[PDB]
């Protein structure tokens, strides 16, 4: 329903079981290993080749060869640390499906 | 924007129908302050009825969010009031989030 | 008095103002490096370069006075273009000493650069290093880590007296130095270490010493001397090594 | 180097013009009588004429004549590139290596000077006849060879013509305003 | 250097006569080898022909971030931020 | 509608015999008593009924720039300044005007005396140009000492005194805020041109920038009519502007023609080398430094007049011709240019100082071929934005030109780069 | 890696600044790859509180051959600082794409 | 890449690699390294206090990637155990300094950080 990073895309299969007890609550989670290795598998074949952090030096900092040499690259990686991000004012909420059930982070 | 911009806003009409839905209704008993931004839509309540609100957005026909599942609280002494609850809600039926708040 | 727009809205100003001077009333402050408290105005880098509602080329805070009732926008476009370009040009010939430099958080230039400069690239190649200027008691100036502007030039003349520092050269080899061997009075010039955006002059007495983090800054009046009160002194854990200057309307003018 | 000074058996002793003093004074009266600081631009060119190699102590006598600040005045003849800082002959010649100069031929000259009168195109002579420093543009561009030396300058001359010229110099004064062509229409 | 009690590094001072440093006397205290910079000035400066060299420690590989010294002053060392080496000429 | 070259009519054209004596005979104060005893609004209304055009490297008008300071009230006596150094290499206004005839600018600002408000004009002379200064001071004791301007000479109330200074002889007589501040006694540095022009504040009176090429013509347009100077050119540009032709020609010669002349035409009076448009590959540019070189392709339609140089790439400022073969290099003629810039750059505006450097380090690569193929777009983004963000128009001479580069060219830039990544690297 | 997931995209949904694209993949790829973990512990440990001896450490083997693609991607064992704000903090090595298949095939 | 106990590098040339910005000391989650700097002797200014608590660290790896000089390299340490809390946390350099029997393997290790795997 809510996808997060690259989904929908990714054949997912949800276990749901009849009855509220503990064995087919065991049984959802066993079938949901068995139905784990399909998502992994699709992720070994669809990979682009490319950047592993964003371009922005303002959040994310840069390589190592990168900063040695030129100047701005440098001062964004210094100020990244002290007073680092700058984050823009609001209140937010996201919940990404753990296994356990959901980290509401708020 | 190609890695400059997270998500295009395309739901975001429809999310705003939402808070002139509730705004509709018209209490001062309940409605006070609107805010919708980012995907995302918050209501404040006034102190004096905040149950009759919770029987609201469950069972609802139109909104039936139903799952009260996170409640949080805010720690601020800048206002002349302190704390603050924060009602986070979902729908399981409808897919939807919304949060309640108190003043 | 005549009232022009900033940022659409309008605020009331004196007949002869400056751009950043009628700013800072609508709650805006545009990038600086030349002073607007009392140092005099001067040109010398067009950092503040900002774009009216209707100019064929973009004008300086610090020069261009509002005159007649003009709107002038702090978010634009134009605004933007500059202020993320002209950063590329300060850094072109910049030494790179951050992690060494004496000053690191309370640096100005340092600052902008999170808030207002382009963090994507920068292509520089082959930067140009001065000669370490001489220097008695207070403030060891590294001439190399200089962006060459002209607050402290104006600063030995007017507010200190006995002017020292000037112009040197042309190009990129000009220098902020004395050019002759010869070392600064005292009286008034050890606020010439505060003054300075860029880690140029710091006293040698805090010179890597502490950094802007972690220093607990608290407000106390001055001892020695009358007259003198309210300066910031640095906690840095048990013992205090950090003296700075603070603000005050009429008990100090912004030097201790 | 143009930013630092020597400190070493140059910085202590020099001398002042006393028999140009009279018309030292004139000079300050042509521009305004009241806040007169103007002088001390014409007063470092006057110096450099009457006594080859401006030093730092000459410069700090000057200051004091005219009434202005010693920072100020240091200052003021280091921006400038008319006046000379290190040390310069009898006769110092400047060549022009700009664009409009480069299109017919200006490194062919320069190339033919540095041969003639030996030593690097940079360090002048060691016999203090004749100094080199390449120099951008002189004034009058009409000629394609230009070349400035001590107060006339030379225009249009040749690859043999310039080396010729230097030569005889070394005697006898050799102005060349035109040895190519005629200066209003060629 | 070492006078009564145990060895100084990097410039620290153990105990006037022995007062508060008490501890470390069933253990041995520890000592860093060649801690006084004896080795900074052990290394031989480099001549160069440029106005102006950027230094390295070694390469892009080992941490060193580029910095540019001048060398015209003639009296003055001249060395970089990071390193202790000096550059003539 | 096409003009004709001169045709016997010219501002100054004497060179061949000229001193003090012998220029007044040949045209020099005829109506000196004429002009002084007429008001001063009718003088300044002479200039700008005519509607004479900026001779000086700026492109702005003579007319309007002289009426702005007006004076109508001033507590301070105000002074007019005339430049007469130049500062953009390939131009003979410092050659012809000052040296060749002095006469004519000495009566220059004796004409714009009375009429701007002038207590006393100053001339500002290039620095190696020693001798050519040497006669503007010589013609100026002559005319004091018989009586021709000063106090109560050439029969007005209004004094007005000549002074010659001399220069340093880079960016001190360039930019008109930049005259006001070397005559000052200060550095050799532009002062802020937003707030306040020569008008309002120029050490410490009110004041005019001229050049030596517009002083000169400022009795010949009042002792001749009106409509003389104004026929000749194009609708917008009027007057005659001196073209200094020098490079890759048989013959190169600086001469007086009229305006709105045809690029063709101008360069066949001088001759150019082997061919103007036909052999030689074309890279001239039309005007001295501050204008890009312009095409082999379109040059024919282009004119010497600024009304229509301007809406092909830039408009000539200083315009004159400086030709170049085929045999010559482009892409190292051009780092010539810039590398002038980098040493003619006073030193305050940041992205000028550390600018104009930094375009130069990159050029000198282009020469060598070890730049990369996408190096040469990043370049125009850099070189287009000191044109807006300087104080004074010389970090736009460092810009334009440049620019010129990635216009109309562009492969011979690029074939230089993959010879040498095939051979070195 | 289910963890500061949820974290990050909060901060991603702050300054509204996406992840570049293989990073998302390299996120899915230890999403599920957490799944591996979490459901085994809701099982082995659960089967360990009944009675259950043999279950506990027949896939104990398989958890410390699968923090081995903790270690080789993140110099910690356990809890690593390796998903952040700025997508993914470094590159997966070329020792982990040849691991990654032949330990799903088994 | 792998992290277990801090230890700092030095030049091939002798020369301490820290340069004292108090840079590693703001990242540091757990705050357990402490560090005060005064000039050494004439020229250099480098350390006096360097203190890294044992008793906290939760062994991030930010202070190997936040240090601009790459002075703290993290080693595949493993053995470390202690009669008290005195003994395990790391005094002023010299035991950190005494990363050299283990700094023979950063040097191995960093060569396959330059340029990221
Ligand atoms: C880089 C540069 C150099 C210049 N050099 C001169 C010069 O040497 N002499 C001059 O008269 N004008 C020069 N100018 C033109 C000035 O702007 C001049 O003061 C004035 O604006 C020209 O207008 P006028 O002819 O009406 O006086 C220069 C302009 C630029 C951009
Ligand atoms: S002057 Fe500022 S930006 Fe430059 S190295 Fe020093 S602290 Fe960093
Ligand atoms: S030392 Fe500082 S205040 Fe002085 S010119 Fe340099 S940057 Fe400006
Ligand atoms: S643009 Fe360049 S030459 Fe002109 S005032 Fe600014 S720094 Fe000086
Ligand atoms: S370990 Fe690195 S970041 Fe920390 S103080 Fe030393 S040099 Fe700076
Ligand atoms: S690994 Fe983390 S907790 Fe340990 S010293 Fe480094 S930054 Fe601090
Ligand atoms: S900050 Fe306005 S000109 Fe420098
Ligand atoms: S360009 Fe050579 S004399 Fe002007
Ligand atoms: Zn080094």
């Amino acid at each position: 329903t809510q996808p997060y990073d690259v989904y929908d895309q990714v054949e997912f299969d949800v276990p749901i079981g009849s009855r509220g007890d503990c064995y087919d609550r065991y049984l959802c989670r066993v079938e949901e290993m068995r139905q784990s290795i399909r998502i992994i598998s699709q992720c070994l074949n669809k990979m682009p080749p490319g950047e592993i952090k964003v371009d922005d030096a303002k959040v994310s900092p840069p390589k190592r060869a990168e900063m040695k040499t030129s100047m701005e690259s440098l001062i964004h990686h210094f100020k990244l640390y002290t007073e680092g991000y700058q984050v823009p004012p609001g209140a937010t909420y996201t919940a990404i499906e753990a296994p356990k059930g959901e980290f509401g982070v708020y | 924007r190609p890695t400059v911009r997270p998500r295009n806003d395309v739901a975001h009409k429809q999310l705003s129908a939402f808070g002139e839905y509730v705004a509709e209704i018209l209490p001062k008993y309940v409605q006070q302050v609107q805010v919708s931004c980012f995907n995302e839509l918050e209501i404040c309540i006034h102190p004096d009825g905040v149950i009759p609100v919770l029987t609201f957005l469950r069972d609802h026909s139109n909104a039936q969010f139903k799952s009260l599942a996170d409640l949080t609280a805010v720690d601020i002494p800048t206002r002349q009031n302190r704390f603050e609850i924060v009602y986070n809600l979902l729908s399981l039926r409808f897919n939807s989030r919304i949060r309640v708040k108190t003043y | 008095l005549i009232e022009v727009f900033v940022d659409g809205q309008s605020v009331m100003v004196e007949p002869g103002t400056t751009v950043l001077q009628a700013c800072e009333k609508v709650g805006m402050q545009i990038p600086r490096f030349c002073y607007h408290e009392r140092l005099s105005v001067a040109g010398n880098c067009r950092m503040c370069l900002v774009e009216i509602e209707k100019a064929p080329k973009v004008v300086a805070a610090c020069a261009m006075p509002v005159m007649k009732g003009w709107n002038i926008l702090t978010n634009s476009e134009k605004t933007k273009k500059a202020r993320e370009g002209v950063m590329e040009f300060l850094l072109a010939n910049h030494p790179l000493d951050c992690p060494i430099c004496d000053q690191g958080g309370e640096c100005d230039l340092q600052d902008q650069s999170m808030m207002f400069g382009s963090d994507r690239s920068r292509f520089l190649e082959g930067k140009r290093a001065v000669e370490d200027k001489n220097i008695g008691p207070l403030v060891k100036t590294i001439m190399t880590r200089c962006i060459q502007c002209t607050r402290c030039i104006r600063f030995a003349s007017e507010i200190a007296g006995v002017d020292d520092l000037g112009t040197t050269g042309r190009g990129n080899d000009m220098q902020v130095g004395t050019y002759i061997e010869k070392m600064f009075m005292s009286e008034l010039s050890g606020n010439i270490i505060d003054i300075c955006p860029v880690g140029a002059l710091t006293x040698x007495x805090x010179x890597x010493x502490x950094x802007x983090x972690x220093x607990x800054x608290x407000x106390x009046x001055x001892x020695x001397x009358x007259x003198x009160x309210x300066x910031x002194x640095x906690x840095x854990x048990x013992x205090x090594x950090x003296x700075x200057x603070x603000x005050x309307x009429x008990x100090x003018x912004x030097x201790x | 180097v143009h930013r630092d000074t020597p400190e070493n058996n140059p910085e202590t002793p020099f001398d002042f013009t006393p028999e140009n003093y009279k018309r030292i004074e004139a000079i300050v009266k042509n521009y305004p009588e009241g806040h007169k600081a103007a002088a001390v631009l014409p007063v470092l060119d006057l110096a450099q004429r009457q006594n080859g190699w401006l030093p730092i102590s000459a410069m700090n006598k000057v200051a004091e004549i005219l009434q202005v600040p010693p920072m100020r005045v240091y200052e003021v003849a280091t921006f400038y590139t008319m006046y000379n800082r290190k040390p310069v002959g009898k006769y110092h010649i400047q060549v022009c290596t700009t664009t409009p100069c480069m299109l017919r031929n200006s490194d062919s000259i320069l190339e033919a000077i540095q041969k003639k009168l030996g030593i690097k195109v940079g360090e002048t002579t060691p016999d203090k006849l004749f100094t080199l420093i390449e120099v951008e543009c002189l004034g009058a561009c009409v000629n394609a060879p230009m070349v400035q030396i001590n107060d006339n300058y030379y225009e249009d001359l040749t690859p043999k013509d310039i080396e010729e010229i230097i030569d005889e110099l070394k005697a006898g004064k050799i102005p060349k305003p035109g040895p190519r062509s005629g200066r209003f229409s060629c | 250097x070492x006078x009564x009690x145990x060895x100084x590094x990097x410039x620290x001072x153990x105990x006037x006569x022995x007062x508060x440093x008490x501890x470390x006397x069933x253990x041995x205290x520890x000592x860093x080898x060649x801690x006084x910079x004896x080795x900074x000035x052990x290394x031989x400066x480099x001549x160069x022909x440029x106005x102006x060299x950027x230094c390295d420690g070694g390469g892009g590989a080992l941490g060193h971030p580029r910095v540019y010294i001048n060398l015209d002053k003639e009296t003055k060392t001249g060395t970089c931020g990071y390193c202790g080496l000096q550059f003539r000429q | 509608s096409l003009k004709d070259e001169d045709r016997i009519f010219t501002n100054l054209y004497g060179r061949h015999d000229w001193r003090l004596k012998g220029a007044q005979s040949r045209g020099d104060w005829y109506k000196t008593k004429e002009i002084l005893l007429k008001g001063p609004d009718w003088i300044l209304g002479e200039v700008k009924t005519s509607g004479l055009r900026g001779r000086g490297g700026a492109g702005f008008p003579t007319g309007l720039k002289w009426s702005f300071m007006n004076k109508p009230s001033d507590g301070r006596p105000k002074y007019l300044v005339v430049n007469a150094d130049e500062g953009e290499p390939g131009t003979c206004k410092d050659r012809e005007i000052i040296r060749h005839d002095p006469h004519k600018l000495v009566e220059g600002c004796l004409v714009g005396g009375r009429a701007m408000g002038a207590r006393a004009a100053y001339i500002y002379i290039r620095g190696e140009f020693y001798n050519e200064a040497s006669n503007l001071q010589v013609a100026i004791r002559e005319a004091y000492e018989a009586g021709l301007i000063g106090k109560n000479a050439c029969g007005s109330g209004y004094d007005f005194d000549v002074f010659v200074v001399r220069g340093a002889g880079a960016y001190i007589c360039g930019e008109e805020t930049a005259l006001i501040e070397s005559i000052e006694g200060k550095q050799g540095k532009p002062r802020l041109k937003p707030p306040f022009p020569a008008d309002v504040g120029v050490f410490g009176c009110p004041t005019t920038v001229a050049n030596v090429e517009t002083v000169a013509v400022s009795p010949t347009i009042c002792r001749r009519g009106g409509a003389w100077f104004a026929s000749f050119g194009r609708e917008r540009n009027s007057g005659t502007k001196l073209f200094n032709i020098s490079g890759h020609v048989n013959n190169p010669c600086t001469v007086e023609e009229e305006m709105s002349v045809p690029l063709k035409e101008l360069i066949e009076k001088h001759a150019g080398g082997v061919t103007g448009g036909w052999d030689n590959l074309l890279a001239v540019i039309p005007g001295g430094s501050s204008t890009p070189l312009i095409p082999k392709s379109v040059c024919e339609t282009v004119l010497m007049d600024f009304d229509a140089l301007i809406q092909a790439q830039t408009g000539l400022g200083t315009a004159a011709v400086i030709v170049m073969d085929r045999s010559t290099d482009i892409v190292k003629a051009i780092a010539r240019l810039i590398e002038f810039y980098k040493h003619e750059s006073c030193g305050q505006c940041t992205p000028c100082r550390e600018g104009v450097d930094w375009m130069n380090k990159v050029m000198a690569r282009f020469v060598r071929g070890d730049a990369r193929p996408a190096e040469i777009d990043s370049l125009w983004e850099i070189s287009k934005q000191i044109e807006g963000h300087t104080i004074c128009a010389l970090g736009d001479g460092a810009a334009w030109p440049v620019q010129g580069l990635i216009r109309h060219f562009r492969p011979e830039l690029e074939e230089r780069m993959q010879q040498f990544a095939q051979q070195h690297q | 890696m289910c963890n500061e997931q949820a974290y990050s995209l909060a901060v991603e949904k702050l300054l509204n600044i996406r992840p570049p694209p293989r990073a998302q993949w390299i996120r899915v790829l230890f999403g599920e790859i957490t799944r591996l973990l979490n459901h085994i512990m809701a099982v082995t440990t659960h089967a360990l509180d009944i009675g259950a001896m043999t279950p506990f450490f027949w896939m104990f083997e398989e958890r410390e051959k699968m923090f081995e693609f903790y270690e080789r991607v993140s110099g910690a064992r356990m809890h690593a600082a390796y998903v952040r704000p700025g997508g993914v903090h470094q590159d997966l090595p070329l020792g982990l794409m040849d691991d990654i298949y032949e330990f799903s095939k088994n | 890449r792998f992290r277990g106990e801090h230890a700092l590098r030095r030049y091939p040339s002798g020369e301490e690699r820290c340069i004292a910005c108090k840079l590693c000391e703001a990242v540091c989650p757990a705050q357990a390294i402490t560090i005060e700097a005064e000039p050494r002797a004439d020229g250099s200014r480098r350390t006096t206090r360097y203190d890294i608590d044992m008793t906290k660290c939760i062994y991030c790896g930010f202070c190997q990637e936040a240090c601009p000089v790459d002075a703290i390299v993290e080693g595949p340490n493993f053995e470390f155990s202690t009669e008290t809390h005195e003994e395990l946390l790391y005094n002023k350099e010299k035991l950190l300094n005494n990363g050299d029997k283990w700094e023979a393997e950063i040097a191995a290790n960093i060569q396959a950080d330059y340029l990221y795997r």
